[PDB]
RNA sequence: UAACUUGGGAGUCAGAACAUGGGUGAUAAGGUCCGUGUUCGAAAGGGAAACAGCCCAGACCACCAGCUAAGGUCCCAAAAUAUAUGUUAAGUGGAAAAGGAUGUGGCGUUGCCACAGAGUGACACUGCGCCGAAAAUGUACCGGGGCUAAACAUAUUACCGAAGCUGUGGAUUGUCCUUUG
RNA sequence: GGGAUAAGUGCUGAAAGCAUCUAAGCAUGAAGCCCCCCUCAAGAUGAGAUUUCCCAACUUCGGUUAUAAGAUCCCUCAAAG
């Protein structure tokens, strides 16, 4: 029985900036949900979070393949009879653009007690400035 | 205009072009104007 | 100095005096065993490889056979009448690990 | 389904009137004459702004 | 209409969170020296003084 | 490795789906009535999102141990953002026909080197797409996010993957005693 | 009233010397869509902002204590219920 796992005490956490700029919606949203949820380093530690801070930049950037700009749909409903509604991958992109990347991030942790506490790591802004210098957040090359 | 699952030519002056992932057929007569075939 | 056994179809982490259980042998209790099988011996000491080093034998003393915490088997199937309860208890062997 | 109909406390809620108008503002006492009827009850706190159409 | 499950223990416990009596709010009286209620005469032996 | 023979004790006589030969119905029905297999009934485990009957496989018990099957490898969710060569722009993939069409690849066969100069018109045979395509609480026919390759055809190389097989302990029951075992 | 669009109408323009609303590009176009108009709304656990009011005594706890600004028990009531 000689396995070890992690507890509270004996965990770090790192934080990290990553830029928007010029990536695929989808293509950036899978790396990310990978840090925070701590699949890179040797104490997975399923039961415990050991994922780390990641700050996302300049966020309007990012960029669909193919007629999407027209052609995705967002659905919502508000559970009064009749009232679903409805925006536009495009229009919601040039109203709300940290809605966006921040949405499908979410779609790809767990659902449950613990996948709620790590979709609060997730900090999104639209400029190419952030107000968390108070850290010494360091640069992750996405692969 | 006249909406058609067939569209085809009916004189030697029709043309048929495609518009928008569509099929319709010009013409200089305005009887002939067809579309989505 | 940490060193990686083979003993009983398992393979276990070793450091010396700690305590470790294995499968039943056949060895007496208060004598004095020894495995043949060493596969990795590493950390401080030199870094070696596989199948299996050459030499390098383990020593160990035997402290108690004994037999496991009790366990049941019960399993059933609904709307048959079919049931079935069983009993066991897996023995053992702990030594203490005194030169690697 | 909600946002049904059914019994329940009534009244108490804020209510605009838009589009009155003003008759005659009558210094030396400091009362308006507004033309039709105001929300409330007698004693009641009223406000008064310019229309926005 | 009538019950469709039995109700626990739990359940019936939770719903007397709020049944309970309060203090009856009594101050002590400048004759009598003894509890009286508010407002009211001192049973004791009846002096207001308002 | 089963067979037959005489004696003791029985249960069963409402069957179901799937594939393949046929009646009947309308080349309708999770319809029904026969022939021939298998699985359920009386069968747990892995995949098909959930799903007695479909694809793989038959649980004596214990283990923080190994190699595989169907099915799989961007994230939820274990293992290739692997390699080489091609196709598709519709979100096709991720429901449906008669018919219609200068969508685009191939392959040939040809008439004329003009058709308004470097080339031009007519035909088969085929790959993959487009239109035809309208329903009732809520997107609502990829399980979800998402994808222009994480889609499709062809060929290799690894890896994950079950109570299957193996490794080491234990338990009962039969056959042999290679060693009172 | 402004913004982006549906069916239609085009302007420029090739693949295909011409022609052509479309492939690149630039417009216009509905009681419908999104803001404008009217109420609710920070338990929006992502719990926001603004101006004011109160702020020492005991400790070997590293904390306790009542009292401050303030709000209630109780009583007289209605524009409320």
């Amino acid at each position: 029985r000689q396995t070890f796992m992690a507890n509270e005490s004996n965990i770090e956490r790192k934080w990290y900036v990553i830029d928007a700029e010029g990536q695929t919606l989808g293509r950036l949203s899978s790396e990310v949900a990978s840090i925070l949820r701590g699949k890179n380093k040797v104490t997975y530690t399923p039961h415990v979070d050991t994922g780390d801070y990641v700050i996302v930049i300049n966020a309007s950037k990012i960029e669909f393949t193919g007629n999407k700009e027209t052609d995705k749909v967002y659905y919502r409903h508000s559970n009064h009879p009749g009232g679903i509604k409805s925006i536009t991958a495009g229009e919601l992109r040039r109203t709300n653009p940290e809605r966006l990347i921040e949405n499908s991030i979410k779609g790809m942790l767990p659902s449950t007690r613990l996948g709620e506490k790590q979709g609060k790591k997730l900090f999104v802004y639209g400029g190419a400035e952030h107000p968390h210098a108070a850290q010494q957040p360091e640069n992750y090359e996405l692969r | 205009m006249k909406v058609r699952p067939s569209v085809k030519p009916i004189c030697e002056k029709c043309k048929v072009i495609k518009r928008k992932g569509k099929v319709m057929v010009i013409c200089e007569n305005p009887k002939h104007k067809q579309r989505q075939g | 100095m940490f060193a990686i056994i083979e003993t009983g179809g398992k393979q276990i982490k070793v450091e010396e005096g700690q305590e470790i259980f294995v499968e039943k042998l056949d060895v007496n209790e208060g004598d004095t065993f020894t495995f043949d099988k060493v596969l990795f011996v590493g950390g401080d000491s030199v870094k070696v490889g596989a199948p299996t080093v050459e030499g390098a034998t383990v020593t160990a003393t035997v402290n108690k056979q004994g037999r496991g915490k009790k366990i049941t088997v019960f399993t059933y199937k609904r709307r048959k009448n079919s049931k079935r309860k069983k009993g066991h208890r897996q023995p053992y062997t702990k030594l203490t690990i005194d030169k690697i | 389904f909600k946002g049904q109909k059914m019994p329940g406390r009534m009244g108490g809620n804020t209510v605009t009137v838009q589009n009155l108008e003003v008759v005659q503002v009558d210094t030396e006492n400091k009362v308006i004459l507004v033309k039709g009827n105001v929300p409330g009850p007698k004693k009641g706190l009223v406000e008064i702004r310019t229309s926005i159409k | 209409a009538v019950p469709k499950r039995r109700t626990s223990k739990t359940r019936k416990n939770k719903r007397r969170t709020h049944f309970k009596i309060s203090v009856p709010g009594m101050t002590e009286c400048p004759n009598c020296g003894e509890y009286k209620l508010s407002h009211r005469v001192c049973k004791n032996c009846g002096s207001y003084n308002g």
